[PDB]
């Protein structure tokens, strides 16, 4: 059964970048992304 | 952003008066228009905040060890020993810029709506932007955050301004010391040299002035015998009372219209400012800008965001 | 090409299913229609007169008594027109700002490649394509997004012969045993060489400099050529 619920906003996932003195992350792949922007003229 | 306000025509113009409300029905949908305009302004304020600050996919955290190549970010990193984990500079800003007049405004149909994002969420967003930009550089703004040592990121930025990276690697302690001195002087020059930080206070003052003038226009007779609806209703028969009621309705309708038009113009100005702040967050914080004087005076290295009451503060780190 | 074709095929769904935008143009249309409807609906308000119809007032009263009702109607309708025009001016200012932004986006995303972050989509902007929409424009932004990141050990510089070597364009990476030079946005490891590195000072300055071998193509080629020269000599001399 569905009902109306209230909650506190989630600002997003929690991520900790594995920062180190000498650690680097390098991409080995890629993606071509086609996004859309609509603008009133 | 600016303060969201809500105005009740019936309460402001003909407060709990049935005769005046029945007379006000004869002016059509002026109040539907006023309410619609104010609601648009408020939703636009929330949109402004969302576009400026919600620019991170994830809430990035800095690692428990706060060594970043010798750089002192403690005055801009969040302070966990606080209810709101605002930084040192953010707390200074919130204390200096501070938001009975308020009760009296609230007493005649003029209410203030709380913003959708609390100061804690704005601080969270700014902290996530800071952690992303110091633990990953400009990678988090173009995909997943890729960690890189801060000295090597600074070497990237020196390459980006046209200086070979060995100049940073062979002057790393000096550059760190200069950055630490400048970031320590920021806490004084932000509130002593003035210059800016008057824009946010000016926004607050303009909103308060508009509300005060709107609620002070209730004391004008506008040609009637008295400015109090109860007095007119008590001292006259309906046929003779409608004239005074109509004078008051015309004056108060005009005051409301003026308030809403000024609010619309001011909200347009604030939306322009918020679009500029969003572009600055994208191009100065999430990346390194080659546009001259867009991210400070000099060759832009990086930028750091801080949240302020109804606005944002950019600390631009540049090479001179 | 396949990734671009897949994304451009998903555009035809995500443009009208995910919503997000495309509500701005409809909102413009709805605001204009609402303004016009309210303006023409304000003609039914008496504004304190006996009736909202001019013909009725003109038919039911002599001129001296009619002018009062006519003036009430004139004041109300003048106010309605003024409100409509002021709202239209403010909205047209907003639309002019939006159109200036769209013109800048056409110049800098379609007619060229933009280095401004998030100006032409999320990611590293490759290109953009325009489409016309009722009262507006749609930009299809084609961007490059790094996909499969991996950990590596990294160094700011390499020390070989008491000299510090820095990458000409790239970063030094190590999987754990060997050191390569890779470009920063795509893992393409290359042997560290005097060609892709430049020497600056000694190894006592850079914090985090590591020891490794930087290979000189001139020396290796000279040694290999001298080996063949020695073989050619020994062919007939010895
Ligand atoms: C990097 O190397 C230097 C120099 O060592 C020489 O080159 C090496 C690649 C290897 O072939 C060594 O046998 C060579 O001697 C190192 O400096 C040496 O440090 C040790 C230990 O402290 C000391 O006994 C030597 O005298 C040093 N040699 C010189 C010429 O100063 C240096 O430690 C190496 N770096 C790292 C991070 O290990
Ligand atoms: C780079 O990413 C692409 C896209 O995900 C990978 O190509 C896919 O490879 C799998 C495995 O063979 C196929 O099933 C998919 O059909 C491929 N996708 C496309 C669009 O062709 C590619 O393998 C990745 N490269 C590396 C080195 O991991
Ligand atoms: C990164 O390296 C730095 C030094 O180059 C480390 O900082 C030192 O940490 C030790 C304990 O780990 C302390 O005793 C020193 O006082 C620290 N030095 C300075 C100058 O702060 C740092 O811990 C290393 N690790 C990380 C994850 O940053
Ligand atoms: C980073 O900055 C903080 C604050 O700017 C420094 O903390 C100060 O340290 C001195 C020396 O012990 C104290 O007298 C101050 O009271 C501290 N300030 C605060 C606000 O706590 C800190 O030392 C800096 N870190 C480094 C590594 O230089
Ligand atoms: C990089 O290393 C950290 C530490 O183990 C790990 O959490 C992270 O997932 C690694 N990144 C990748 C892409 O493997
Ligand atoms: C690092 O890459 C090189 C090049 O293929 C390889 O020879 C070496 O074994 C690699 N090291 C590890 C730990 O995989």
């Amino acid at each position: 059964s569905q009902s109306i619920i209230a909650y506190t906003m989630s600002l997003g996932a929690e991520n900790s970048v594995a920062y180190s003195n000498n650690s680097i992350a390098i991409p080995t792949n890629f993606t071509i992304s086609v996004t859309t922007e609509i603008l009133p003229v | 952003s600016m303060t969201k306000t809500s105005v009740d025509c019936t309460m402001y113009i003909c407060g709990d008066s049935t005769e005046c409300s029945n007379l006000l029905l004869q002016y059509g949908s002026f109040c539907t228009q006023l309410k619609r305009a104010l609601t648009g302004i408020a939703v636009e304020q929330d949109k402004n905040t969302q576009e400026v600050f919600a620019q991170v996919k994830q809430i990035y955290k800095t690692p428990p060890i706060k060594y970043f190549g010798g750089f002192n970010f403690s005055q801009i990193l969040p302070d966990p020993s606080k209810p709101s984990k605002r930084s040192f500079i953010e707390d200074l800003l919130f204390n200096k810029v501070t938001l009975d007049l308020i009760c009296a405004q609230k007493f005649n149909g003029l209410t203030v709506l709380p913003p959708l994002l609390t100061d804690e969420m704005i601080a969270q967003y700014t902290s996530a932007l800071l952690a992303g930009t110091i633990t990953s550089g400009w990678t988090f703004g173009a995909g997943a955050a890729l960690q890189i040592p801060f000295a090597m990121q600074m070497a990237y930025r020196f390459n980006g301004i046209g200086v070979t990276q060995n100049v940073l690697y062979e002057n790393q302690k000096l550059i760190a010391n200069q950055f630490n001195s400048a970031i320590g002087k920021i806490q004084d020059s932000l509130f002593s040299t003035a210059s800016a930080l008057g824009k946010l206070q000016d926004v607050v003052n303009h909103n308060a002035q508009a509300l005060n003038t709107l609620v002070k226009q209730l004391s004008s007779k506008f040609g009637a015998i008295s400015s109090v609806l109860n007095d007119i209703l008590s001292r006259l028969d309906p046929p003779e009372a409608e004239v005074q009621i109509d004078r008051l309705i015309t004056g108060r309708l005009q005051s409301l219209q003026t308030y809403v038009t000024q609010q619309l113009i001011r909200a347009a100005e604030i939306r322009a400012s918020a679009n500029l702040a969003a572009t600055k967050m994208s191009e100065c914080v999430l990346g390194q800008s080659k546009r001259v004087d867009f991210c400070g005076k000099g060759y832009h290295l990086m930028s750091f965001p801080q949240s302020a009451p109804h606005g944002v503060v950019f600390l631009h780190v540049t090479y001179v | 090409a396949n990734q671009f074709n897949s994304a451009i095929g998903k555009i035809q769904d995500s443009l009208f299913s995910t919503a997000s935008a495309l509500g701005k143009l409809q909102d413009v249309v709805n605001h204009n229609a609402q303004a016009l409807n309210t303006l023409v609906k304000q003609l039914s308000s008496k504004f304190g007169a006996i009736s909202s119809v001019l013909n009725d007032i003109l038919s039911r009263l002599d001129p001296p008594e009619a002018e009062v009702q006519i003036d009430r109607l004139i004041t109300g309708r003048l106010q309605s027109l003024q409100t409509y025009v002021t709202q239209q001016l403010i909205r047209a200012a907003e639309i002019r700002a939006s159109a200036n932004l769209a013109a800048t986006k056409m110049s800098e995303c379609v007619l060229g490649q933009s280095k401004r972050v998030d100006f032409c989509g999320k990611g590293y902007h490759l290109m953009s394509f325009p489409q016309s929409a009722p009262h507006g424009v749609v930009f299809l932004h084609v961007t490059y997004v790094p996909a499969q990141e991996k950990n590596f050990t990294t160094a700011p510089a390499i020390c070989h012969d008491g000299k510090a070597h820095f990458p000409r364009e790239g970063v030094f990476v190590s999987n754990g045993t060997h050191w390569f030079l890779t470009q920063r946005n795509f893992y393409e490891p290359q042997i560290i060489t005097t060609d892709n590195t430049f020497v600056s000072g000694n190894c006592d300055v850079v914090i985090g400099i590591v020891n490794n071998t930087v290979y000189d193509p001139l020396q290796l080629e000279l040694d290999s050529f001298k080996e063949e020269l020695d073989k050619y000599f020994k062919n007939h001399t010895s």
